[PDB]
């Protein structure tokens, strides 16, 4: 709300509307004197594109890394795993 | 960064109060973040939408307690010049609001937040008011009546002061 | 083998090429610190004290602790200690120019690495360090209200953050330093060994009591004596590390919490020591909390706790039996 | 460290002279032409 | 020091992703003075 | 000298820790006093000089109408209206609105913030409730010292 | 004769540890009490003499004026100001602090420690409602032996 | 009986005049803990009483004791003030 | 000063076994030794 307001307060506001009136007579009109623009690089927006590439990826690989911490993932591979273990396990009996 | 701009971070209210208040105090203020150098400090500090934001309070409070003092005390024959101060005020609030009207992302956008609804609602009673006090300003009953709106009026005004 | 192995196993591979080659072992535990691999350099070391070499072990580890500590591994500070790492002998980067003052010239090297510490901890953008030397006011060394490229260069001096952590406790600190007795000269007393070490964590213990760093914070701790008051000190450092003036944004909040996080961990750390002092000779931690302290003016534990302001010191039982 | 990613007779040439000068190499098996050479020459002699 | 085929690299783009992740993790990790082949063909090219 | 006992002695940092919730209900609630305060001065009293008095009357009977005494017999002799019904026949027609105003400030006031007051005094209960045993002995200290 | 159902058993037993809360808020509420009292009783009635009519001037209103019942027609006819507003045309300039401390002890009393109260009630039916058919089935036995 | 008397002697051992003070009070809040877990065993011999011949149980809870003078163990239990060994369903099937 | 030095390292392993009889910890030097366990197993049956 308080980025776009002419700051004058309520009484004197007539007086920045009046100024804002003129500088709408003068500029975006016939006798403008000048009209300030931006426009950003393609090379700063590659730039911007490529870093939230890289930390869409160390974000992605963080997230891996604590959803692999949790508790349930853990009960889930050692019990995977000691499954996969009496398998190997099975196989060397065989093999004795 | 957006709201403080070129202030820094360390400020008080008290400070942006005591430097709005008095602008030959705010220069030994260091500047955080010959004749180019002070003008720059009151560019810079009064570009700052906080202080934008300090200014619309203080500036309706001196509009509640203007009012407060306009509707407790009787009204005159005439048309007094503290009624006059706020048909000016109200106006210059009023072509605020246009100037909110006409420059926003929409009609809706403009007209979903409650304070938009709650100001053009004091903007209307003070104008219905108004016109009722002076379409006959010889009259008790006209300003019986014309208090009687003003009551709402000093009701949604210290309602839009939560803002 | 490519499509055999792990995504995982190549820097493990690269680091095992790194250790096939023989004689640049600090530039080998450099490229272990930076792949992380702790326990493939903890073998490398075992190996080497196994084998009997300690002098090559000797110059590498003092670059180590100072890129570790550059770089924040805690593993690795934690790992090169009990290999007799002794922490008063690192030697900065670059060279300190002289700045002509007598108690700057009395530094014995290793604080210049703090301060080299400091410098590198200071040159990130939007970092607390930077903005609260700049909201201290203070002179280089450490002076109140005496506000040049001395006091520019040499910003981030050990003795003015010493100042500025002897302000942050409270009006009453006083810290001594006795940078006299780093020298050849005082060889021959026996315990001193223990004493140029201790003193000098002490130091890294307030360069990681200022970067909000726990474990090697614990680390000297533990290098260091009188860990009950430097614990204490560790909490009023970090609650008032909490406000002070320029952590007051939106922006910072979860990072001022993080700091109220830390500065439970060391006063339920405080609690702990005493604690165990509660587990055997209640009546020596009574007389424990009845003594007095040389890096206040002269005051005991219960005053500094209050000065701290810790609840859960005050609501021990030994310290509820010294005021009872 | 050397890496040796496919290859031809010169990448076994800068393999030779990064052994007879004591460099150590990496060699990535499953890439291709002279690293499966490589890595053949070294599972058959020392790989147990 | 990386090394390899110049004009005879051909491999497919998983394995080609998978080594240079790996050369780019290593490469950031390590801050290290890479040596390659001068020339604009294959692993040269894929190193620069 | 409450700070010796168990029960009192978290209760004083309590009633301090509630008197700061206490001033955020000043700052909620003087907005509704003074709003209804200058509307209901407004509507009771027309054509009359601003003194003192009338900062009395919007000082006054906002304040003390949100404990519970309505003072509306003093309402109905102040606005001059005359009948069994208390405001049926009255001179002026604005002085109708002075009970209907005043339903308004009810519903903002007494049953609203008030309650509002219970439910942040509920949560400041809670957060000295859960921590009010180190504050007993933090002030068992205080009395030592 | 209410230990029989299973509803009023643990209600009486609620009841007496919520009268040890009273007699907490008792002990809280008699300091604010008695030094509204003698203030106000001080104010209102200047260079009269002592006796037990100031007693129950200092134990009377305070007590009933922290349960609704403001007695401000009573304090205006007892400081003996006339006019149509209620405290504007005093004889004494003292008296008309006699709404202002009354206005700082329903701070103190009505609206702080009466919330202080409904927050340890809150506490003590959490702390007996957890508890509760251990207490019915205890009385149970008391009622057969 | 020796588990009531455990925590009659522990719930009077958990405050006694002697650990009043401050510096004792989780101490005595481990004297409380002790009691509750030994008038758990009671609820719990008295819940293996309960699993099987009730009727048994009942000559147990209405049979005089010769380690106090002439009264049965629910008399005790008051006297230990036990809450958990009154608001047991085969006790509550006795006082019913 | 030794009296604090040493509830200091006795408070230092209480905490330690503390720290090390909560559930993660378990779980974590479960899941370890699971995966030591079956590289030991591999180790067997290549030797089988
Ligand atoms: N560096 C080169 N650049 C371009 N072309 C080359 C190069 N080296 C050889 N060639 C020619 O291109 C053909 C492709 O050979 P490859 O097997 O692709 O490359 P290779 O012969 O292994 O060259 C190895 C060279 O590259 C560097 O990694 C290394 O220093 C070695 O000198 C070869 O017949 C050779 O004649
Ligand atoms: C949308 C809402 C808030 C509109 C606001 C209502 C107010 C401003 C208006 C609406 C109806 C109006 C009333 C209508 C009729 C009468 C009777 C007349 O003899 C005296 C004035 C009086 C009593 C008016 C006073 C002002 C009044 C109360
Ligand atoms: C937000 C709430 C607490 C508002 C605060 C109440 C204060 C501002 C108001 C409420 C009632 C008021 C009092 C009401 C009556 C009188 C008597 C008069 O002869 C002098 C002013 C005096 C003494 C007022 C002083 C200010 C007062 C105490
Ligand atoms: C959104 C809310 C505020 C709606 C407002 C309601 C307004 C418009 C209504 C509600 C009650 C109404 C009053 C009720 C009765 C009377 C008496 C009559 O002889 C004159 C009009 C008058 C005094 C009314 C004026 C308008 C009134 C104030
Ligand atoms: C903390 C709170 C509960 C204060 C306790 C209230 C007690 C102390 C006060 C409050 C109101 C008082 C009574 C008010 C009026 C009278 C009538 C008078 O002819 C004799 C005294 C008597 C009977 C008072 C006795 C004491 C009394 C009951
Ligand atoms: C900081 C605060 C608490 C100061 C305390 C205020 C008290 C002690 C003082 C401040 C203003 C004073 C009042 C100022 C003016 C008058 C009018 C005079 O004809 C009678 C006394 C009377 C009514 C005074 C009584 C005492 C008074 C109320
Ligand atoms: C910290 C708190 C207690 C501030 C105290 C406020 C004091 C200083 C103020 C608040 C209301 C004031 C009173 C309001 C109105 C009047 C009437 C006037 O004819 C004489 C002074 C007198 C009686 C004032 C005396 C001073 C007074 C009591
Ligand atoms: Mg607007």
């Amino acid at each position: 709300e308080y980025k776009d307001r002419p700051f004058l307060p309520a009484p004197f506001i007539l007086l920045a509307h009046v100024h804002m009136l003129f500088m709408r007579l003068l500029r975006l009109c016939g006798v403008h004197t000048q009209e300030h623009e931006k426009i950003q690089d393609d090379e700063t927006k590659r730039k911007i594109t490529t870093f939230e590439a890289l930390n869409t990826d160390k974000f992605l690989r963080r997230w891996e890394r604590e959803r692999q911490e949790m508790l349930e993932a853990r009960v889930k591979m050692t019990n995977d795993n000691v499954v996969q273990a009496m398998g190997m396990m099975d196989q060397l009996l065989e093999h004795m | 960064a957006d709201w403080y701009g070129h202030l820094k971070s360390v400020t008080s209210f008290w400070a942006v109060l005591f430097a709005f208040f008095f602008p030959f105090f705010v220069l030994p203020f260091i500047n955080f973040s010959g004749a180019h150098r002070l003008r720059r400090k009151f560019a810079k500090f009064y570009s700052a939408p906080y202080t934008r934001f300090i200014s619309d309070l203080l500036s309706h409070f001196v509009l509640c307690v203007v009012t407060s003092y306009f509707v407790l005390d009787k009204l005159e024959d005439t048309i007094s010049a503290i009624e006059w101060i706020l048909l000016v005020w109200f106006v210059a609030l009023l072509l605020e609001e246009l100037r909110q009207m006409i420059f926003c992302d929409g009609i809706a956008e403009y007209i979903s937040d409650t304070w938009n609804r709650l100001d053009l609602i004091m903007i209307t009673l003070f104008f219905v008011g108004f016109f009722t006090h002076a379409s006959d300003p010889s009259n008790q009953d006209s300003k019986v009546v014309s208090k009687g709106i003003h009551a709402f009026l000093v009701v949604v005004l210290w309602l839009r002061f939560m803002r | 083998s490519l499509q055999e192995s792990g995504i995982d196993e190549f820097d493990d591979c690269i680091l095992k090429a790194i250790f096939s080659s023989q004689g640049k072992l600090g530039n080998k535990l450099k490229q272990a610190m930076y792949f992380d691999q702790l326990d493939v350099a903890k073998r490398a070391l075992s190996e080497a004290s196994k084998n009997g070499q300690h002098n090559e072990i000797a110059a590498c580890i003092n670059d180590n602790l100072m890129a570790a500590m550059m770089h924040n591994k805690p593993h690795f500070v934690e790992l090169y200690l009990g290999f007799d790492a002794k922490i008063y002998e690192l030697k900065p980067s670059e060279e300190v120019a002289k700045t002509n003052i007598t108690a700057l010239d009395e530094l014995p090297s290793f604080a210049l690495a703090i301060e080299e510490l400091y410098k590198r901890e200071a040159k990130k953008p939007h970092s607390h360090v930077q903005r609260l030397v700049s909201l201290s006011n203070t002179d280089v060394l450490g002076r109140h209200y005496r506000v040049r490229d001395l006091a520019n260069t040499r910003a981030y001096n050990v003795l003015r953050m010493d100042q500025i952590f002897a302000r942050l406790v409270s009006k009453d600190f006083s810290v001594n330093r006795d940078f006299t007795i780093y020298d050849s000269k005082y060889d021959k007393v026996p315990g001193i060994q223990f004493r140029r070490t201790a003193q000098a964590s002490h130091m890294l213990f307030l360069w990681a009591i200022c970067l909000d760093r726990f474990r090697m914070a614990r680390h000297f701790w533990l290098i260091g004596d009188q860990s009950i008051i430097n614990a204490l000190v560790a909490s009023r450092i970090l609650e008032r590390l909490s406000t002070h003036r320029a952590l007051q944004g939106p922006h910072l909040a979860e990072e001022r919490a993080k700091m109220q996080h830390n500065a439970k961990k060391f006063e339920e750390l405080a609690v702990g020591v005493l604690g165990e002092c509660h587990g055997s000779d209640s009546h020596m931690a009574s007389e424990m909390l009845h003594s007095k302290n040389d890096m206040f003016n002269k005051k005991n534990a219960i005053n500094i706790a209050y000065d701290a302001k810790s609840l859960a010191f005050l609501s021990h039982p030994a310290t509820q039996s010294v005021i009872n | 460290v050397t890496i040796v990613v496919q290859g031809g007779p010169g990448t076994l040439g800068t393999a030779l002279q990064a052994v007879r000068q004591g460099t150590p190499i990496v060699v990535v098996d499953g890439s291709g032409l002279a690293a499966d050479v490589l890595a053949y020459a070294y599972n058959f002699m020392h790989n147990p | 020091s990386v090394t390899g085929g110049a004009r005879n690299f051909t491999l497919p783009p998983r394995l080609e992703t998978a080594i240079a992740k790996g050369l780019r993790l290593a490469a950031q990790r390590t801050n290290a003075w890479v040596v390659t082949g001068g020339t604009n063909t294959g692993v040269m090219k894929l190193t620069g | 000298y409450y700070a010796l006992s168990k029960n009192l002695g978290p209760k004083l940092i309590m009633m301090m820790e509630m008197m700061k919730d206490v001033s955020t209900f000043v700052f909620l609630l003087l907005i509704f006093l003074i709003g209804y305060g200058v509307a209901a001065q407004s509507l009771l009293s027309p054509d009359e000089d601003f003194s003192s008095r009338t900062f009395i009357g919007v000082l006054f009977r906002p304040y003390f109408q949100i404990y519970g005494e309505l003072f509306l017999d003093d309402l109905n002799s102040e606005a001059n209206c005359l009948g069994d019904t208390p405001f049926t026949e009255c001179s002026r027609e604005t002085v109708r609105m002075v009970p209907f105003f005043l339903a308004v400030y009810i519903l903002g006031s007494n049953v609203l913030l008030v309650n509002l007051l219970i439910a942040m005094f509920n949560d400041t209960y809670m957060k000295v409730q859960e921590a009010a045993e180190d504050l007993w002995r933090k002030q068992n200290y205080e009395l030592c010292a």
